[PDB]
């Protein structure tokens, strides 16, 4: 019934990357695979030099193109906005990796496809994510997009803007980054070459 | 540019599904050839039967066996489930009704030829599902709306070289018609990309795309040069576009 | 082919787009004006044009637009359309013949003189004088200003004007109550407002609409309508009471402070809350923050004030407030506006002069035993100027003496003044009613006797004066001679003026002559004129300039903050209490809204095709949930029904939320009944038909409008012709 | 939501464009069989080729009187310029040769084998531009990769449909074999669109869609009945995507 | 040698067509068409109401994908940037209109395809283009890209953000959005509903 989701302050990232290694801690990643990474790029030339520390996961998309694409039903999509993977259904056939936009997901070797799973075993204790937990320089927020009282819900409120990667795709990303260091927004490599 | 870590943008679908892309072609296509040559009352709608059967069979063996899944036998679930949104749902159980069905028909029993209208629905299904299983996939440049055409034209290819090759005096003609199809839609499918995403087809595959083009105008000289020359490049393309295009690319 | 590489003849000349008046250039090749544009030194368009005055020259070149003077076939009715061509003068005699008819038995007041525009010097200020009727009126009065110049003559001793007078390139907090600006598009004003923006001048809009410059503000109070008194008064309180308010100022510019303090005792954000609806801290922190800015904070007044029956109390209070910050006349938002000095034509006095009234007797005086008989709608308000509106029973029952006859230079009878069906009865039962105009509009087909004007870029007039920081004078010039048989409203008034005895005024044979008559006085003649367009005179804008000179502005030596002691004495009250309570909609109703579309102007543009095809029809504004629960949605139409039972042509439904569920609002100036003109005939609902009834202003003649109330009746969409199609009919000079 | 003024966003190509569409798919096929019978030989190659002439002459002809440049005489610039990216040029040199190889053929001067893979190879250029007028305006959603397939198959389907009412007896079994890959192409199409560009074409059109997919069925069914249910079915596929294939769309 | 470009600040527009009124006469755009609309669109509920005002017209995109269609060579693009039309060699078949991802172009009466031309007739003779002179609200700025000084440079460096329409087709429009309303950046129909 709630509607779960990340946002990410960008302004104050600074790809140190201690979320992605209290990721790999807590979910135990094996060598290889990540459920998060940090990408970091420059937008350049001296007076107007730019650069955009960046981390990546899944985004837990409102409209999932990684679920309908299942012939099995292991990724489903739950009542308040995780999409996840049961592994005793799971054929391992990456049909959802292809149909993935953004990376996030993998084979497990235990052989099944895993990838973020917004600390599903977290969140039913009632605590937030490790990643969330961890870091640093407060940049990272999470919660129900719907209750305003939310973290994710005033970072949203108080953002200068508010970006997301790949939109032109069908969606609705729900991880969200916020205060993106370059005027054009969220760095794309077609715009370097 | 830079990562800490790395996004799993590695190959996901290798040789050995792109070896199974292949056979799929074949066991659609042959289960094709059966059930028309059934309705048809030809004598030969038996010996082609039994050879969709091995075909269908070999690949379902192929599919098990490259999965990592095999050895914790989830596939059950497949059959157990209503997914009408995939591709690859739809191509379990085409494949697997288009067994039964042939079963049944090649042990002359249940039902006749109302039975040869079911293999021919199945066939189509099962033609159908690889080609959309790539399209369906709207974040990858490379796949686009030409493999939905690409696949079944190429899978018909495959069928009609190997009847071809089986000396079938019906099957030279419309492999050359199809092969010609196939071809010319091949031809086609690089000027109908974005270029970023045609500049990516170009240097990563290519030579080997425009080898297989032309290796494929070997279907309209001789013979057994033709059945062989048009089903090298058949599953030439298939095998490539599989390969080539799990890109995702800006 | 294209018109810039075809030889070209400019010219400088001012915008009749609407009233703004900007100074123009006009680029004609041949008879036709293909371009027009803003020029740097004039002070109101600077280089700039808004969108009217870009397409405002495409009714010189409308097919439909009228050419030749008209009579009423006799024994045909008024409202029945046969007309039959004439001669300028043939229908300029017939014209002073039924005229002096009226005078022989029934004096020359029975004549009343509406106007609007430019040429109204012409017809509403010079002729009626010089004939002698006192019933001379403009719609910009009654049913615009008026509640704000009586309430800046009673504050100040001065007017707000035509230019307002603000400071908006050194403000710094600005709340703006109903002021629509962005579709309210007088040129400078935007340009100001928008520069004001862009220095970081942080801009709160009140209003029950969330409008286009609420799109642009820090802070939108979608206040309850009716209610901004309440809201004026609170805020009166807390600048008074919470000690922020500017008090020298108070102390060296303003009388009878101490009356307003007691008088606002009670009326606290909490008493504004309940009726304005409006939170008390957002009411409290308004204030504190516009008192953290002074002298740099200002809510300049709205122009269009007519809105309910008390709004000359609204104007008041918003004015204290202003005072109370102290920004009249210095830098922030008041500058101290004077009127160039060019000289008029030399004449006799006119029979009646007016009066520019304020203090210690501006009512009837020279009207009870002063020469004949008074403006005939002298006992209904307290304040002086005419009212359009009140004049129009007179010519029905005859009450106040009669008033048979009636002159309307372009102003839009059916538009402008509310209730329809009482001026079309009035038009009935007169026995001359003649119309100066360009196109075939509703009111125009009504005449007898209907006169082509000439249009702005075919015409000379007499210049226009701009009261301002620096005072200016501006002149146009024909970019090329009238079409068909068109003549300019000087040369009209001038030959009515030779026709009834007039001659002494209208001495000079052209108007040439009279121009190089002023032009004497202040140091040049014609032609040089034509060469600087435009000429700024220097003056003053601030308190100091006026001030060191040892003098100061106003009315009577210390502006009177409550305002008013003769008002008092007389007529009731002198504070603005009278937040009064608004009548409120009856359920399955709404308050019917009303404004501008930012490509219109009021109603003579909806046959314009450059600028119908930016519009063609208006839109009602309804909230999200009302037109859900209603069965309507994105492209529907509906009929506006009012309280009255009349139904307003069918209009396009707008469910989109940025409105209250208390109201519906529509563009003013569409749903003509005007055959003749082709493409604005048929589309959107027309405001003023449904504008049945009204309040009156018992202060400031205004009558009030947003005081009806209309239901939405689900309609099939229309069936019109296509306007590109109409559009495309060639423009022949034949 | 609102405007002022409006977006040029209306219907570009009118219903007398869509019929240019049907032709130019008779025109191209028909000089693809008068080619291939030049090619073996055949007899009614003359014939054919009269035709493939009349039907360039046909669509010349209403390329140019629905042209709004039809009397300002600029489509000979079509001819003194060279733009290889651009399908309608493709287009105007592969009809127009196609056109003089074919007229040569007719008047059996200036060689003829050497003129007949000539015109082979124009009428594969005639074939080609269609669908690629259309895919190369990436923009456009419908228009996907998919129309550089549909295109060429159901140009196929119209000029041996047409060879089949004129009882050519080589023509109705490729009718039916490459109306059976036109139609599980286009069967397979609104699969191969985002959502949104789905639901566009199926309230724009679909029943419309739905009727030319069961129309062209009929194709495998009554002898006499099947090509003209395969003519409607692939001019109809090919005019409706023409005319509802003209959207951006958000 | 310059690389023209315009900028229009978002933050300032009010959408009183007058640049689109502006260019109609200026530039005789016959009645059924435009080389400059608004378009105006309204995102949210109550206490988060922001409204977009937006002019629309040729961005003349670095990649015109509406030059390589042509069969004739009627659509050209210049050296410095401006994509523009000869109609002496324009054969008004359509090819342009069905390529030019922002319905920018339209099928003038006289047998020819038209549209925005940056006022190239003005360029030529030094003058900055109708639609710039004549703003009351001064949002929008030419140039050339190239100079530190132009309006448009200086407009683009004091941005706070720089926005495009349907970036991911990937014709590099040379109209550029500065400081966008809505914090999700500009308003697409898809988003709607
Ligand atoms: N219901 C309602 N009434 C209103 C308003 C409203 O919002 N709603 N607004 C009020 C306000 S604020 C104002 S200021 C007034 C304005 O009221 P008006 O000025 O009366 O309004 P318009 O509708 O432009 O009418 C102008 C008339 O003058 C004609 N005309 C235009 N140019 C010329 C010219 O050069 N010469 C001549 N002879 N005629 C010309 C036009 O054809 C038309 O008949 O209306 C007021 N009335
Ligand atoms: N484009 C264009 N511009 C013009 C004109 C034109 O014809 N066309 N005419 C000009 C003239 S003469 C005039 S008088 C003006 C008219 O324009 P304004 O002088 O700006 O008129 P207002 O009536 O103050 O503002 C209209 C707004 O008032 C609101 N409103 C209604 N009731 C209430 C209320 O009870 N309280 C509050 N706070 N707001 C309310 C409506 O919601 C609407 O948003 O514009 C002028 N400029
Ligand atoms: O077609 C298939 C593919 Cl590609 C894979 Cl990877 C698997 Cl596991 C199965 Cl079962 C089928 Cl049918
Ligand atoms: O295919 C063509 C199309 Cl669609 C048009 Cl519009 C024109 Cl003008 C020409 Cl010449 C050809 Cl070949
Ligand atoms: S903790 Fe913050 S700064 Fe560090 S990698 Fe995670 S998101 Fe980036
Ligand atoms: S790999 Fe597993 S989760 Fe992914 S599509 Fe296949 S069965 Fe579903
Ligand atoms: S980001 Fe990719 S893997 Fe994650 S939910 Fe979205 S589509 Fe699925
Ligand atoms: S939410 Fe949990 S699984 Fe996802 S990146 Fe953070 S720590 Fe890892
Ligand atoms: S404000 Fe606009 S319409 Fe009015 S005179 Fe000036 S340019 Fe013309
Ligand atoms: S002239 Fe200015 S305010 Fe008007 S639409 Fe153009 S950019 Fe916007
Ligand atoms: S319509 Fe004109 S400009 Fe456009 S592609 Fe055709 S010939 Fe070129
Ligand atoms: S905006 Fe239109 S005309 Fe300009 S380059 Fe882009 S597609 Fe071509
Ligand atoms: S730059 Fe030229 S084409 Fe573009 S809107 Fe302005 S006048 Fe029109
Ligand atoms: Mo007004």
């Amino acid at each position: 019934m709630p509607r779960y989701a990340m946002a990410i302050d960008l302004s104050l990232c600074v790809g140190c990357a201690a979320c992605a290694v209290a990721c790999k801690m807590e979910n135990e990643v094996p060598p290889g695979v990540f459920n998060l990474w940090i990408r970091e790029r420059e937008v350049g030339e001296y007076p107007n030099l730019v650069v955009e520390f960046r981390p990546e996961q899944c985004l837990h998309c409102e409209n999932p193109p990684c679920v309908p694409v299942c012939p099995t039903g292991a990724s489903y999509q739950t009542k308040d906005g995780l999409v996840l993977v049961d592994p005793k259904k799971c054929i391992a056939c990456g049909a959802c990796i292809a149909a993935c936009p953004y990376d996030a997901r993998y084979l497990h070797p235990a052989g099944y496809v895993s990838k973020c799973t917004f600390c599903a075993h977290r969140l039913e204790k009632g605590k937030v994510p490790a990643c969330v937990e961890t870091c640093p320089t407060y940049c990272r927020t999470f919660g129900d997009l719907e209750d305003p009282e939310s973290p994710v819900a005033k970072a949203l409120k108080a953002a200068e803007r508010v970006d997301v990667l790949r939109p032109e795709q069908g969606t609705r990303p729900k991880l969200f980054y916020l205060n993106a260091p370059s005027k054009k927004g969220l760095t794309r490599e077609s715009e370097v070459h | 540019a830079e990562f800490y870590g790395l996004p799993n943008a590695q190959e996901f679908w290798h040789w050995t599904n792109a070896l199974h892309f292949v056979l799929v072609g074949l066991a659609g296509g042959v289960a094709l050839l059966a059930a028309l040559l059934h309705l048809k009352g030809d004598a030969e709608a038996r010996r082609y039967t039994l050879y969709a059967l091995m075909l269908i069979a070999l690949d379902l063996f192929i599919l098990w066996a490259e999965s990592p899944a095999r050895f914790r036998f989830t596939h059950i679930w497949l059959f157990l489930s209503f997914h009408p949104t995939s591709p690859i749902w739809w191509g379990a159980w085409g494949l697997g009704l288009g067994f039964l069905t042939g079963g049944l028909l090649y042990l002359g029993k249940g039902s006749q030829r109302a039975l040869a209208w079911a293999l021919l629905v199945f066939s189509l299904v099962a033609l159908s599902y690889p080609g959309l299983a790539l399209a369906v996939n709207l974040n990858r440049p490379l796949w686009n709306g030409l493999m939905a055409g690409l696949f079944p034209l190429t899978a018909l290819v495959l069928a009609l070289g190997l009847a071809a090759l089986l000396k079938s005096p019906w099957a030279l003609f419309p492999l050359r018609v199809l092969a010609g199809a196939s071809l010319l839609l091949a031809l086609l499918y690089p000027l109908t990309l974005p270029p970023e995403a045609r500049g990516h087809l170009l240097e990563e595959a290519g030579f080997w795309y425009g080898l297989f083009l032309l290796l494929g105008l070997g279907t309209f000289w001789q013979e057994r040069l033709a059945p062989w020359a048009g089903l090298l490049a058949a599953a030439g393309l298939r095998a490539l576009l599989v390969l080539a295009g799990q890109w995702q690319g800006l | 082919a294209p018109w810039y590489a075809q030889e070209v003849k400019s010219v400088y000349q001012i915008c009749e787009g609407c009233f703004w008046r900007c100074g123009i250039v006009a680029h004609a090749v041949g008879n036709r004006v293909y371009k027009v544009e803003g020029y740097e030194a004039n002070p109101k368009s600077r280089g700039r044009l808004c969108p009217r005055g870009q397409g405002a020259p495409q009714t010189t070149y409308d097919p439909d637009r009228l050419k030749r003077p008209l009579i009423r076939v006799e024994g045909s009715q008024r409202g029945e359309g046969k007309y039959r061509v004439a001669t300028w003068e043939e229908a300029l005699d017939h014209i002073a013949k039924k005229m002096l008819e009226i005078r022989e038995k029934y004096g020359p007041e029975a004549i009343a003189f509406f106007g609007h525009g430019t040429g109204d010097y012409w017809f509403v200020d010079f002729l009626p004088a010089a004939w002698g009727s006192p019933n001379a009126a403009k719609p910009s009065v009654s049913l615009c200003t008026a509640p704000r110049e009586v309430a800046s003559q009673w504050v100040f001793g001065r007017p707000i004007g035509g230019h307002e007078p603000i400071d908006w390139e050194n403000a710094r907090y600005i709340v703006l109550i109903g002021h629509h600006i962005g579709e309210d598009t007088h040129n400078t004003q935007l340009q100001d407002f928008a520069l004001a923006l862009k220095n970081g001048a942080k801009v709160v809009v009140v209003d029950p609409r969330f409008s286009t410059a609420a799109a642009k503000a820090h802070r939108w109070l979608p206040i309850k309508p009716g209610t901004d008194t309440a809201l004026l008064l609170a805020w009166i309180h807390v600048l008074i009471y919470e000690d922020l308010y500017d008090k020298e100022y108070v102390a060296k510019y303003t009388v009878g402070f101490e009356e307003l303090k007691a008088h606002v005792k009670d009326f606290t954000p909490e008493w504004a809350e309940k009726h304005t609806e409006i939170p008390a801290q957002v009411i409290r922190e308004v204030a504190r923050e516009m008192a953290a800015h002074k002298p740099r904070a200002v809510l300049p007044p709205t122009r269009h004030n007519v809105w309910y029956g008390d709004d000359t109390y609204r104007v008041m209070a918003l004015l204290y407030v202003n005072v109370l910050l102290g920004n009249y006349g210095r830098p922030g938002g008041f500058y101290i506006a004077q009127s160039p000095y060019l000289e008029k034509y030399p004449l006799p006095p006119l029979p009646l002069e007016p009066a520019a009234g304020g203090c210690s007797g501006p009512s009837g005086g020279d009207h009870e035993p002063e020469g004949f008989k008074p403006r005939a709608d002298k006992g209904k308000f307290f304040a002086r100027s005419t009212a359009i509106q009140e004049l129009i029973e007179p010519m029905i029952t005859g009450e106040p003496y009669p008033i048979k006859g009636l002159f309307a230079y372009g102003i839009n009878l059916f538009h402008s003044i509310p209730n329809v069906p009482r001026t079309k009865e009035a038009l009935k039962n007169l026995d001359l009613y003649v119309a100066i105009d360009v196109l075939p509009q509703e009111h125009v087909m009504w005449a007898d006797v209907i006169l082509p004007e000439a249009t702005y870029l075919e015409r000379y007039d007499d210049f226009v004066l701009v009261a301002h920081k620096t005072p200016f004078i501006q002149l146009r010039t024909p970019a090329h001679e009238p079409l068909f048989d068109t003549k300019p409203g000087w040369w009209i008034a001038r030959e009515l003026g030779l026709r009834l005895g007039l001659e002494q005024y209208f001495p000079w044979k052209t108007i040439e002559e009279y121009l190089e008559t002023r032009l004497q006085s202040l140091g040049l003649d014609l032609e040089t004129m034509k060469g600087m367009g435009t000429l700024v005179q220097r003056g003053k804008p601030w308190l100091e300039d006026w001030e060191k000179e040892g003098r100061l502005p106003f009315g009577t030596a210390s502006g009177k903050i409550e305002l008013y002691c003769q008002r008092f004495k007389e007529a009731g009250h002198q504070p603005l209490p009278v937040f009064t309570p608004p009548e409120e909609p009856p359920e399955g109703f709404y308050r019917l809204l009303y404004g501008r579309s930012p490509v219109h102007t009021f109603a003579r543009t909806q046959n314009n095709w450059v600028l119908m095809e930016m519009d063609p029809e208006n839109e009602v504004w309804i909230h999200k949930e009302e037109a859900k629960r209603l069965g309507l949605k994105e492209g529907d139409y509906v009929m506006l029904v009012n309280q009255d039972g009349v139904k307003e042509g069918p209009v396009r439904v707008k469910p989109t939320a940025r409105i209250r569920k208390d109201c519906v609002y529509i563009v003013h100036g569409f749903g003509h009944k005007a055959p003749l003109m082709r493409l604005a005939h048929g589309r959107g609902a027309s405001d003023n038909y449904l504008q049945t009834r009204y309040k009156l202003d018992p202060i400031s003649g205004g009558a009030g409008l947003r005081v009806n109330f209309v239901r939405l009746e689900k309609a099939e969409r229309p069936r019109l012709p296509s306007l590109t199609g109409l559009a495309k009919r060639p423009f022949d000079e034949r």
